[PDB]
This record gives C-alpha cells, structure tokens and sequence, in this order.
C-alpha cells in the first residue's frame, strides 16, 4: 500500500484511525498514529491486507504509537487533502495563532488555528497532558491523522475532540471546537525515527 | 473532548 498522511486504516480487523507521518527507524519502514488506536502488536491493515503490526505505543498519559510495516510498503512525504496532496517538508513546531490543517479518514482535510498548547484531556482512560489545540473540526475515525501547515511543516498526531451526537465537532462553530493532537517532536524522539519528506 |  502506499502510505500517506491521513488515510484509513484498521486495527486487528476491528478499530479504524488514520495514518499520522511515513517514517523510518534505521531500515526500517513505518508510519506514526495516535497510542489509543491499537495496543502493541495489534495488526494494522489497509484496504484488506496486512501492512504492519504496532511497535510501540504510550496512552494515555500522552498518545503515541507507531507502526512498523513490512519492507513491501511504500512510504511517501505527503498527506491526503482530497485527491490532492500536501509535501512534508520538516516539523518545525508553530506557534499558537498559526493555521493548521488535519487530515484523516472521517471528516477528510480541515483547516483552522492553534489555540492552545499544554492542553490535558480527561478521558475515560485517564488523563493524556501535554496536548496542543486546534479548532480545526474532526470526528470519530480521524485520530492518528495528520496535523500539518500548509507550508509541510508536520505538527503532530489528532489525538480526540469535543465530537458532538453526529460523531465530529465541525457542526458547532470554531469558537467552540477542541481538537487536540500529540506534538510529533517528542514521538520522533522518542522512537529515534525520522520523518519522510520530499 | 473524547478520543477519536
């Protein structure tokens, strides 16, 4: 499969999330999602066949994982927006008040602001710190997916949102949206993998 | 906010 930024995938024919960033540890192929998607060897399957199985992942406290695919995936820079594609060209961190977009596989491409960094969700599983806030929309299906500029510069991974009874936030105005995800630098850390770009 |  090709893997790219924002596209479906299940978890042990059961769960759906969204592919976060290809990336590589050493010669090995995987991509980095959202840790409450899967538990550790947990199989990840995109349209039907199996492309890897999850390595490693920390949730909730924070939400990470990644997933470590076979040699015959092929890992692209770029993340879904449409049938169009954006290029990820580094991830430098921005700043609150810079726009963002978020790709997954539920509510598709969505765009709006940083509002906040250092947000902690209180889930039913616990609490995961250290989150950043968007106001972009999202709904049940998108986590793992991308969060990324316009620019490329990769942001990090949709963890949840205040979805509402129809399964996003994007019926609510963006005064009124949390969308949280995971910072990618600390992920790339620690798992010592480097993000594919083009 | 839920996960997701």
């Amino acid at each position: 499969a090709n893997i790219v930024g924002g596209i479906e995938y299940s978890i042990n024919n059961a769960s759906l999330c969204s592919v976060g960033f290809s990336v590589t540890r050493g010669a090995t192929k995987g991509f980095v999602t959202a840790g409450h998607c899967g538990t550790v060897n947990a199989t990840a399957r995109i349209g039907g066949a199996v492309v890897g199985t999850f390595a490693a992942r920390v949730f909730p406290g924070n939400d990470r994982a990644w997933v470590s695919l076979t040699s015959a995936q092929t890992l692209l820079p770029r993340v879904a927006n449409g049938s169009s594609f954006v290029t990820v060209r580094g991830s430098t961190e921005a700043a609150v008040g810079a726009a963002v977009c978020r790709s997954g596989r539920t509510t598709g491409y969505q765009c709006g602001t940083i509002t906040a960094k250092n947000v902690t969700a209180n889930y039913a599983e616990g609490a995961v710190r250290g989150l950043t806030q968007g106001n972009a929309c999202a709904g049940r299906g998108d986590s793992g997916g991308s969060w990324i500029t316009s620019a490329g510069q990769a942001q990090g991974v949709m963890s949840g949102a205040n979805v509402q009874s129809n399964g996003n936030n994007c019926g609510i105005p963006a005064s009124q949206r949390s969308s949280l995800f995971e910072r990618l630098q600390p992920i790339l850390s620690q798992y010592g993998l480097s993000l594919v770009t083009g | 906010a839920a996960p997701a």
